[PDB]
This record gives C-alpha cells, sequence and structure tokens, in this order.
C-alpha cells in the first residue's frame, strides 16, 4: 500500500512500517468490497447488471454526500481551518509534498491495478465504469485519512556527551494497536440510534468507514 | 393451515383466535430462511469466501444445519432446566445468617435514601 | 369440529403422508431428550480416542493428558488480570481434544482472540460510563448492572448474569 | 441550548403532534406519573423525531427503486430495508 | 545474533567468559555459565567460575548455592569425569541410603547400588525427610542407569511404555524387518532436533530396508554422509586434549 | 378417520440443545474430583469421543476404576 | 531462552480522563468472569 | 426413634470408622492413605476448608466415594482431624447439591428406557420424606386470626406539621464517602536465569511382586 502509505502521510503523520500499511490495505479492500457487494445487490434487486453512482452516494447517505458531490463535479470547518494554517510552511520543498498526495491517488490513471487488486469476479456479465472508479479512490482517500485522525488521537489520549550514533530524526508513533483502537472506535456500532432496541437480546450488523 | 389446527389439538388449546396459525408460520418461515442461510456460509467454508478464488456448489448435509442451529442456540431458546448452576449458586447466597432482629410490630422499611419518595417529579 | 378437521385433512391427498408418521423417529443409536444425561455427559472430560480400521492419518497420537492439564489452570477471575498467551493457550488445547479435534494450536488463534476480547470489554465499560456522568466520579456494581439491563444484547445469557443477581450485597454484613 | 426547549414547550407555540392524553397513557403504562407536562410533550417529541427518520428513510429508499432521474406506495420491499438497516430485525413474510 | 554465529576459534564468548573470571567481584549466573561454555565452547572458562562460587567464600543463599551445584554437575557430566561427578554429589546429598549406592556405583558392583535406591526412595513417599528436588533426579535415572548397565531389558520396556520417548527407541530397537513400520514412524517424531546417536537409528533402518530391498542403496550412503557431519560438529564442540 | 388420531403421535425432537454450564463450576467440580480419584484409590470416572461418528449428542463412558 | 498485571490497568487508564475508577471485590470480578466465559464459547 | 438431627448426629453416631480421616502437620494437607501430599494450594482445599467450616459434605465427594466402598460408608461422613501443635472430630451433611450428584452418576449407564425426568424425579419424592421424618408443623395465634386485641401503633402517623412518618431503619454508610475496599530480591532473580525450577517405582514394584 505505497498510495496508503502517502494517503498516511498527506493525513498528518509519517513513518508507517510494512505492518500498518498492509493492515491498512486489508481494512480499506474490505470496506470497498462491502460496498460493491451491497450496490450491486441494490441495483440487481431493482433489476440492472450495471453499476451506476446514484447507489452508491445513497449508500452513504450521509454528510458523507457533500465531499463526495465536489470531487464528481470537479472530474468543525474552523478546525480543519485552524490546523491548515498552523501547517503554512516551506523549504525542502513542503508544500511541494502535500500535492504528491493529492494527484497519486488510484484513481488518477492506474484504475486497472486497483480495480484487479480489488475483487473483480463479483458482476461477471457486467464490469463497472471508471467513474465509480474514481469514486472509491475517493472514499479510498477518505477513510485513510479519518483512520489516521483517529490514531493519533488516540496515542496523544495515551500520553550526558551524545554518542552521535543516534541520528535524532526517528520517531515511531503508529502501530497495530493504535490503528485496531481507532477502527474499534470509527465502528461506532451505529449512531446508537439505529441499537435503540435497548432490551431484548442477539445481534448482527455490518457496517462500513 | 388446518395442520397447524390440527397441531393445536396436541396441547388442549382448541381456543385459538385465528391470526396465530399466520404468525407461527411467519415465524418458522424466518426462522429456517436464517438457519439454512449460515448452514450454506459454513457449506462454502469447507469448500475451500475470498474475491475469487474457487467456485460455490451446494450439498447442505445434515452437520452444516446442525452448526447453523447450535449458534442460535447459543443466545435463544430457553435451554434445559439449568438446575445443578443454580442450586451452588443460591447456595452461595444461602450461606450468610438472617437479620434476627425485630421492628417491634410495623413495617421496617429501607433507610431514606434507598427508599423512593414517589413525590410530583419535578426540576 | 376435529372429526371434520381430520375429514378436510384427508380431503388433501397428504392423508397419507399423515398415515405413515405413527412409528418413533430418530432412527439412530438414540437422540435422547431428557435432562439429567444432557448435563452430565455435558459435564464430564472427553476424549478424543481414535479407531485404526486401515489407517487413521494424523501423525500425533491423541492425549486426554491435555484435558485434566486444561482443567487445572488458574484461569480468570481468581487471579486480578486479563489472561497472557500462554494460559490461553493451556485451556484451548484441553478444549479441542475434550471435543473431538487434535493436533496442537498454532500460536496466531491466541492473539486475535485476545484482541476481540479487549475489544468487547472495552465496549462494556464505555456503555457504563455512558451511563453514569453525562458530559470527579467513581463506579460501582450497580450501575453495570442497570447498563447490562438496558444493553443485555452484549453479553450471553447464562452463567455470568445468574450469578451476577447473586453478588448484589447489601450495605451492612 | 436546552433552558430554552423547556422554555418553549409549556406555551402553546409547541405542542407535539401526539395528544397530551395518549402520551399520558403511555407514560401510565410504563409506570411514570408526574404533574408536569414538558417532560411529557418532550418524549412525544423524540418519538416524532424517530419515527419522522424512518420517514426519510422509507422516502429515499422508494425514490431508488426505479427512474433516478397508480400512486406512492410504501411496501414490504420499502420497509424490509429501512427497518433493517435500522436494527429492527428480518421481515420474511411468506405464502402457502 | 542467530546463534551469535561465531562458533570459531578463540572467539568473543570464549575471550569474553576467560576475562570474567581473572576479575574477582562479578558472579554471572551458574546456568548461563553452563549455557555459554557448553555452548560455543571454554568448558575449562567455565568451571573456572562454577567453583569459584562454590568453594571459598558462601554466596549466602541456599538457593544460588544448589543452583550453582545442579549447573556444575552436569558440566561434569558432560565431560564425563565421573569422579569428581560421584565425589561432589555425595560432599551434597544428605539422605544415607543414596551415599552408599553412589560409592557402591563407581565401584561397579551395580546389585547392591541397585538395592540401595529402591530402598533410597521407601525412605521417601510419606516419609518425614524432604529430599530436595535434585537428589530425585539421582534415584529416577540412576536406578535405570544400573537397570541397563546389568542388563535388564525387559523390566525397562514396560517402563518406557508409559512415558514414551528414546529409551523406548534405544531398547526396544536394538534389544527391525516385520517391525519396522511403528520404529520409522517412531523414529521420525524424534528425529529432529538431531544428535550423533539418532542419525544411527535413520540409517540402520535404511540399511535393513535395502536388505529386504525396501530402501535404496544411494540412500544409505547420503545418509551416512550427512549423518557423519553431524557427528564432527559434536566432536569439535569438545576441548582440545582427547580424553 | 380415527386411524390418523391413532397415528398423529409424532413426538418432534430438536437437533442441539444448549446446557448453561460456566467454566468455574465444572473446574472446581473436576478439579476436587480428580483431587480425591488420585488420593483415595484415566482413572477418573470420563466420556469417550471417537475422532470419527461425533456430533451425536450422547456418547458411551470408560469407567475405568 | 529468553531474558525474563498492566493489561486491564491499561484497558481502563485509557479509557478515560476523569478518574472513574473501579472497584475489585464488585466491579473487577464481573469483568473477569465475562472475559472468561467469551474466550470459552468462542473456542468451542 | 427420630435421628434427623444435627448434634444427635454426632453424639449417637460416634464410636466406628466408616469415616475418612485427614492429616495435618501444620504445613501438608492429607486425608486417608494418600501416597501424595497437599500443599497451601488455596485453588482447591480452601474450597473445601469453607464447607468443613460449615458441615456441608462438597458436591462432588459422591462418585469417587461411591465406587470406592461398596457399603458402610455413605448416608453422610465423618473426617478424622488430628493437629501436632490433639485429635478432634466434627460432622458434615448433605445439602440437596449432593443429593443432586446422587442421581448423575447414576446417568453413566441406561441412559436409553430409563425415563429419567420421571423416575429420578419420582425417586426423590420418596427419599427426601424418608431422610426427614423430623418436621416441625405447629402453629401459633397471631394477632391477626382473632379479634378484640388488634394493637395500636404510631409510626405511620399524621403530624399536624409535618405530613406522614415511617420506620426506616439505620445504616452508617453516607453520601460522598469511601466506596469499597481497594482494587488489588532482584538480584536472586537474576542469579537463577535459565534454572526452569514415584512413577517409576510404581511400575517396579509390580513386577517385584510377579
Amino acid at each position: 500500500m505505497e498510495i496508503q502509505q502517502m494517503m498516511f502521510v498527506s493525513g498528518e503523520t509519517n513513518d508507517p512500517p510494512v505492518e500498518t500499511t498492509s493492515l491498512i490495505e486489508d481494512i480499506v479492500r474490505s470496506q470497498v468490497v462491502e460496498i460493491v457487494l451491497h450496490s450491486s445487490q441494490t441495483a440487481l434487486s431493482r433489476g440492472t447488471k450495471s453499476i451506476v453512482p446514484e447507489d452508491v452516494i445513497f449508500l452513504i447517505r450521509h454528510d458523507k454526500a457533500k465531499v463526495n458531490r465536489l470531487r464528481t463535479y470537479l472530474s468543525s470547518l474552523k478546525r480543519l481551518k485552524t490546523n491548515d494554517e498552523r501547517t503554512k510552511n516551506m523549504t525542502k520543498e513542503e508544500y511541494v509534498h502535500w500535492s504528491e498526495c493529492r494527484q497519486a491517488s488510484f484513481t488518477f490513471r492506474k484504475a486497472k491495478r486497483f480495480r484487479e487488486w480489488c475483487g473483480l469476479s463479483h458482476l461477471a456479465e457486467s464490469r463497472p465504469s471508471d467513474d465509480v472508479i474514481d469514486i472509491l479512490g475517493f472514499l479510498t482517500f477518505e477513510m485513510v485519512c479519518s483512520i489516521t485522525e483517529e490514531a493519533l488521537i488516540v496515542k496523544m489520549l495515551e500520553e550526558r556527551k551524545h554518542l552521535f550514533d543516534g541520528p535524532d530524526k526517528d520517531v515511531r508513533p503508529i502501530t497495530s494497536g493504535h490503528v485496531l483502537e481507532a477502527w474499534r472506535r470509527l465502528q461506532k456500532r451505529n449512531v446508537e440510534k439505529k441499537a435503540i432496541r435497548n432490551f431484548q437480546g442477539g445481534k448482527l450488523r455490518s457496517r462500513v468507514q | 393451515v388446518r395442520l397447524l389446527h390440527l397441531i393445536f389439538a396436541t396441547q388442549n388449546i382448541y381456543s385459538y383466535q385465528d391470526h396465530v396459525p399466520l404468525q407461527l408460520m411467519d415465524f418458522a418461515y424466518r426462522y429456517t430462511t436464517g438457519t439454512l442461510q449460515d448452514a450454506t456460509i459454513y457449506s462454502d467454508h469447507a469448500h475451500a469466501s475470498n474475491a475469487g478464488n474457487a467456485g460455490t456448489n451446494a450439498q447442505l448435509t445434515t452437520e452444516d444445519i446442525r452448526l447453523a442451529i447450535a449458534a442460535r442456540t447459543n443466545y435463544q431458546f430457553k435451554p434445559v432446566p439449568p438446575k445443578e448452576l443454580l442450586l451452588e449458586l443460591a447456595a452461595e447466597r444461602n450461606k450468610k445468617p438472617l437479620p434476627a432482629v425485630i421492628p417491634t410490630w410495623g413495617i421496617r422499611l429501607p433507610p431514606e435514601k434507598y427508599c423512593l419518595t414517589g413525590k410530583d417529579w419535578v426540576l | 369440529y376435529e372429526r371434520l378437521k381430520r375429514d378436510i385433512l384427508a380431503l388433501p391427498v397428504r392423508e397419507r403422508r399423515r398415515i405413515k408418521a405413527i412409528t418413533r423417529e430418530s432412527g439412530k443409536k438414540g437422540m435422547v431428550n431428557s435432562v439429567i444425561t444432557q448435563t452430565r455427559q455435558a459435564l464430564i472430560p472427553k476424549v478424543p480416542v481414535v479407531t485404526r480400521p486401515t489407517n487413521v492419518p494424523g501423525n500425533s497420537v491423541q492425549w486426554a493428558q491435555d484435558v485434566i492439564h486444561g482443567f487445572q489452570a488458574l484461569l480468570a477471575s481468581e487471579i486480578y488480570e486479563l489472561p497472557e498467551m500462554d494460559n490461553l493457550r493451556t485451556r484451548m488445547t484441553g478444549i479441542s481434544r475434550e471435543h473431538g479435534l487434535i493436533g496442537p494450536v498454532d500460536d496466531s488463534v491466541i492473539e486475535i482472540m485476545l484482541i476481540g476480547l479487549e475489544q468487547h470489554l472495552k465496549g462494556i465499560v464505555e456503555a457504563a460510563i455512558d451511563i453514569v456522568k453525562y458530559r470527579r466520579h467513581t463506579l460501582t456494581i450497580e450501575d453495570m448492572y442497570d447498563t447490562l439491563e438496558q444493553y443485555p444484547y452484549l453479553v450471553e445469557p447464562g452463567g455470568t448474569l445468574l450469578r451476577l443477581q447473586s453478588v448484589m450485597l447489601h450495605d451492612e454484613d | 441550548t436546552l433552558e430554552e426547549i423547556l422554555e418553549m414547550m409549556e406555551d402553546e407555540e409547541f405542542t407535539p403532534i401526539i395528544p397530551d392524553a395518549v402520551t399520558d397513557y403511555y407514560l401510565a403504562k410504563n409506570g411514570f406519573e408526574t404533574s408536569d407536562i414538558k417532560i411529557k410533550r418532550i418524549l412525544a417529541l423524540a418519538t416524532q423525531k424517530f419515527i419522522s427518520d424512518i420517514a426519510q428513510d422509507a422516502y429515499e429508499y422508494s425514490r431508488i427503486r426505479s427512474s433516478s432521474s397508480n400512486k406512492v406506495v410504501l411496501t414490504m420491499d420499502d420497509l424490509r430495508s429501512a427497518l433493517g438497516e435500522y436494527g429492527i430485525n428480518v421481515k420474511r413474510p411468506n405464502f402457502y | 545474533y542467530h546463534i551469535r554465529q561465531q562458533d570459531a576459534r578463540p572467539n568473543v564468548i570464549k575471550s569474553l567468559l576467560d576475562g570474567v573470571g581473572k576479575c574477582p567481584g562479578l558472579h554471572l549466573p551458574p546456568h548461563l555459565v553452563k549455557y555459554l561454555g557448553s555452548n560455543y565452547n571454554a568448558w575449562y572458562g567455565a568451571i573456572k567460575l562454577l567453583e569459584e562460587l562454590s568453594e571459598g567464600q558462601g554466596i549466602d543463599n541456599q538457593k544460588i548455592s544448589d543452583a550453582n551445584q545442579d549447573a556444575l554437575l552436569e558440566v561434569y557430566m558432560s565431560l564425563q569425569e565421573d569422579d569428581m561427578f560421584y565425589g561432589t554429589w555425595r560432599r551434597r546429598a544428605k539422605y544415607f541410603e543414596t551415599n552408599a549406592a553412589l560409592s557402591y556405583e563407581q565401584i561397579g558392583i551395580w546389585d547392591k547400588a541397585l538395592q540401595l535406591y529402591e530402598a533410597a526412595q521407601i525412605k521417601a513417599r510419606s516419609g518425614v525427610f524432604p529430599f530436595g528436588e535434585s537428589e530425585y533426579s539421582l534415584w529416577e535415572d540412576h536406578w535405570i542407569y544400573c537397570a541397563e548397565k546389568l542388563q535388564h531389558w525387559e523390566i525397562l520396556t514396560e517402563l518406557a511404555k508409559h512415558e514414551g520417548f528414546t529409551d523406548l527407541l534405544l531398547e526396544c530397537g536394538w534389544r527391525w524387518i516385520a517391525d519396522r513400520e511403528p520404529l520409522e514412524q517412531s523414529v521420525k517424531t524424534v528425529m529432529d532436533i538431531p544428535t550423533p546417536r539418532r542419525q544411527i537409528f535413520q540409517t540402520f533402518l535404511a540399511l535393513q530396508g535395502f536388505s529386504q530391498q525396501k530402501d535404496t542403496l544411494q540412500d544409505v550412503s547420503r545418509l551416512c554422509d550427512e549423518g557423519i557431519q553431524l557427528t564432527l560438529r559434536k566432536w569439535n564442540a569438545l576441548p582440545q586434549r582427547v580424553t | 378417520h380415527q386411524v390418523l388420531d391413532g397415528v398423529a403421535k409424532s413426538y418432534p425432537l430438536p437437533l442441539e440443545r444448549k446446557v448453561i454450564m460456566p467454566a468455574r463450576s465444572r473446574s472446581s467440580f473436576l478439579r476436587m474430583r480428580e483431587m480425591f480419584a488420585g488420593a483415595i484409590l484415566l482413572y477418573s470416572r470420563t466420556a469417550v469421543i471417537d475422532v470419527d461418528r461425533a456430533g451425536d449428542y450422547y456418547f458411551s463412558v470408560r469407567a475405568s476404576p | 531462552s529468553q531474558p525474563s498485571l498492566k493489561e486491564l490497568l491499561r484497558n481502563v487508564g485509557a479509557d478515560e480522563g476523569d478518574g472513574e475508577t473501579v472497584i475489585d471485590g464488585d466491579v473487577e470480578e464481573l469483568l473477569l468472569d465475562l472475559a472468561d466465559e467469551f474466550v470459552t464459547s468462542v473456542t468451542s | 426413634k427420630f435421628a434427623e438431627t444435627s448434634e444427635e448426629i454426632l453424639h449417637k453416631y460416634e464410636k466406628f470408622p466408616p469415616s475418612l480421616t485427614f492429616h495435618i502437620h501444620e504445613n501438608h494437607y492429607r486425608f486417608g492413605d494418600q501416597d501424595g501430599v497437599i500443599p497451601k494450594n488455596s485453588s482447591v482445599i480452601k474450597a473445601f476448608l469453607e464447607y468443613v467450616a460449615r458441615e456441608e459434605i462438597p458436591p462432588a465427594l459422591i462418585e469417587v466415594t461411591k465406587d470406592a466402598g461398596v457399603q458402610l460408608y455413605e448416608g453422610c461422613i465423618i473426617l478424622r482431624i488430628y493437629d501436632h501443635r490433639k485429635t478432634y472430630t466434627t460432622i458434615l451433611r448433605p445439602t440437596q447439591l449432593s443429593l443432586y450428584a446422587d442421581l448423575l452418576y447414576q446417568t453413566d449407564y441406561l441412559q436409553v428406557r430409563f425415563t429419567d425426568s420421571l423416575s429420578l424425579n419420582i425417586e426423590t419424592e420418596i427419599l427426601t420424606a424418608s431422610k426427614r421424618n423430623l418436621d416441625l408443623s405447629v402453629p401459633l395465634n397471631p394477632h391477626r386470626a382473632t379479634a378484640n386485641l388488634k394493637p395500636e401503633v404510631k409510626y405511620p402517623y399524621y403530624d399536624p406539621e409535618t405530613d406522614t412518618v415511617v420506620h426506616e431503619h439505620r445504616p452508617d454508610a453516607r453520601g460522598n464517602m469511601v466506596n469499597a475496599d481497594t482494587v488489588d530480591s532482584d538480584y536472586e532473580r537474576l542469579m537463577l536465569l535459565l534454572s526452569d525450577r514415584f512413577m517409576r517405582l510404581r511400575f517396579v514394584e509390580a513386577w517385584r511382586k510377579k
């Protein structure tokens, strides 16, 4: 997941070993296969084999809609403003690296391998378009950015003469346990307004993000 | 279904309301759907699914159904009387003495701050 | 109604199928439906001992020393901490041999299991914290009983809830 | 905020669709009496909102069903889907 | 460093362990000295340390003094001096029935040696005497040492039927054409972690399978070739002077 | 006619039943059991299940003294 | 070989920052028992 | 000749050994002809001693006790304890869990055609009555089943000032108080690294017999 490691850098933080990136790769792959399962099932229940954008935006059906619409058209807020204002800076190509992650998503061109690495045996009689490929790029990028945010949050919530061989340029922020706690947190079950059947017994449900 | 009336006859209950057979048949349909659904999942599991590795061919022997039902009754379906558990648990309760006191001809209430004082609830 | 009901049942061609279901079914060595034998047979340890008509592969003989070792562990709730791998592995081998499998657990099972466990318990305690305070406090047993009255889908019934309703002691004792 | 919300329930400017009598009956069933009017109107309001949420779920899931870009009926497929997306459980009706 | 893979002439471990013994004041743990001295080399750099701790001053702890003596007694057993093995034991052991049987056994009359071992364990087993954890690995292992010096190979057949290990492979094996199939698979359970003894069982049943034509010739040449190179590695781990 | 009333004696069954039995109770029981068993007189009273044809509901017993 | 309690305390010190310190003898035992039941059922 | 008493079971049922003797010498625990010894393992013997400081036989003795003794060894037990600081004895009895265990070990044979839920139920209707021919079924008059003597009370009164008053017992625990109990040589540990710290007499005493 070289793109994911770049995307993880784009969010905020640096230096994931191969472990966290392969794990995140599995995460994103699972999320996306589930999305396409649901959307294909819904379309065929409507009675059509071709995968379409109207289902998928409504599959998210949440404030998850404003940002996705902007991404297609091109083809709280104070905090995201304030953190970016703190970022403002330059040298060793400071702002330059920021752009790389933005235009190295799977949707940029490498649509083929992104289509193949994920599941593609599904819907053998049809084949989706590249518009949904770009869409999935948007969703995968947002998922990687969110996961990273929660990992950093939990990390922070946890809180002689030099021998010259320690470089004093190495840090170890992010690992399996952090991401695991974050992905527990994000599976906040439902808003809990979808689990209000409070006094009962038994349960099962799948979930995204 | 008339056979559902025939089954009612086994328990001496000939006083139904005619919504019950619809309802219990609907129920059994729902239940067996779920059952032989997850049993089909397990039949797939023996057939070593992922994002394309092999086919999916159905046999659905009895063992898979047994698996799919034991998971359900893992959290449902009032089981055999768990007597021994209750006996030992109750011996653990039935261990410490009675108060052996005399409230002297009245009622003895819990102390206020454990009593309720059912006043009109108010902010 | 009963006579007319049977006559109408005979109106269907399934009167023949109805006539055949007179015997006692479960044409097997048996399926007992009693209680005490279910209990006992679900209480003693079993042993996966094998036949050998021509060849029963596996290349590792079955043992029940493992089941005794499994039932002898200092399991949780005596100690004050969630079990570290080794204890859990010793307990599992016991259960696998006791159910009728063979072969050793392969050191990745324990870790995924610990993972699921700690996720479970974080969920529960998050629920209780959501009970006590809305937005310096300290938590009790009664709050956990409250939240296991509200949300019982979390825990599987049996064993512990009955034990939970036999630990709610009064102040003086 | 919050205190405006019980500044407002008292006067007629905000009186939930659920009549006071019916909510009084359902308070009493599940065991609650109090000589305030705010709280009862408030539980009324929250229930109104929850049913509104399943309403919009049904509306959109009906809007997907055909022709994205003999009148409307909220049938068992629409309901099966929305109730399912909640925690409300499976509706597998049948015939025969 | 994996095996700290020097395993060569005056290497780091030999030169580090022989530099510890020249300075008094540090007292490295005795089952690490036994491991480092046996696995890499410098056996006599380890007996310099395991005798310095035993004699001279006392270490003022019984559990560091007894773990030193066990670490010493399997250095002497590894280098096969028995006269220092049997003289460190009876300086240490506490019963009377085992100070008699140890000394009837380094002389070499093994009939009054085994009688004083079965009459040593019945001094235990609800006897008042505490008998230690070691001195109980001497009773149950030198009962079976003298019972295989005396050549009682049918009694310790049924004994090794119950526990089940290389002792069953050793006595029941040599004391192979008809019972090859139970013997062959029981070898391969223990053929991993190989030793110079276990390859002789692996080679010989490959030889008596060539006699019946079950096994080809060439395989016995390869099995004797890769087995000799393991015998070479055990020769190279020993000290220089041939003893 | 009445033949079907006489025939309708099905006595249905389930496939599997649960038994509420925690680890702690049976563990203390079995522990103390094998303690006394090794003290007075494997040798305990145990079941016997085969690796094959399992999935049944009751099994035989060794009953070794 | 290798050169040879802070699991629950870490499971709970990372949940909150306003104290919320649980009590043993009443609460902790419950949780340990739940964990035991979970492992037994799952592996079975 | 009723004999379903507690102290009388010890006073009269005495001077004969169908018992199980215990042994203590301040460090080990033992009973009967035990080849082994039990140290202070609180996992087991404290569960035992909890019961035996009361007068209940634990549930678990029964099956081994049954298969061991063919007769003259059951109904109840007494345990022979003797210290080395005297000899002492004290009695133990059933609890209805021991009795239900007396039905379990009967289930290891003839699981079919046994009518378990019927026969093993009706067995108790006879057993429980037969064990206990000493019940105390004797009434006494209250102030509630006669007349002319109904008493007065003054707790549920009506003050003129205050509304009403009641009887409500008295703890000592107040609000915002302490909740409950607490939440609960490295040189030698370094000097013992890699230390990792009569069955073969059993298999030879049989062959010496032969």
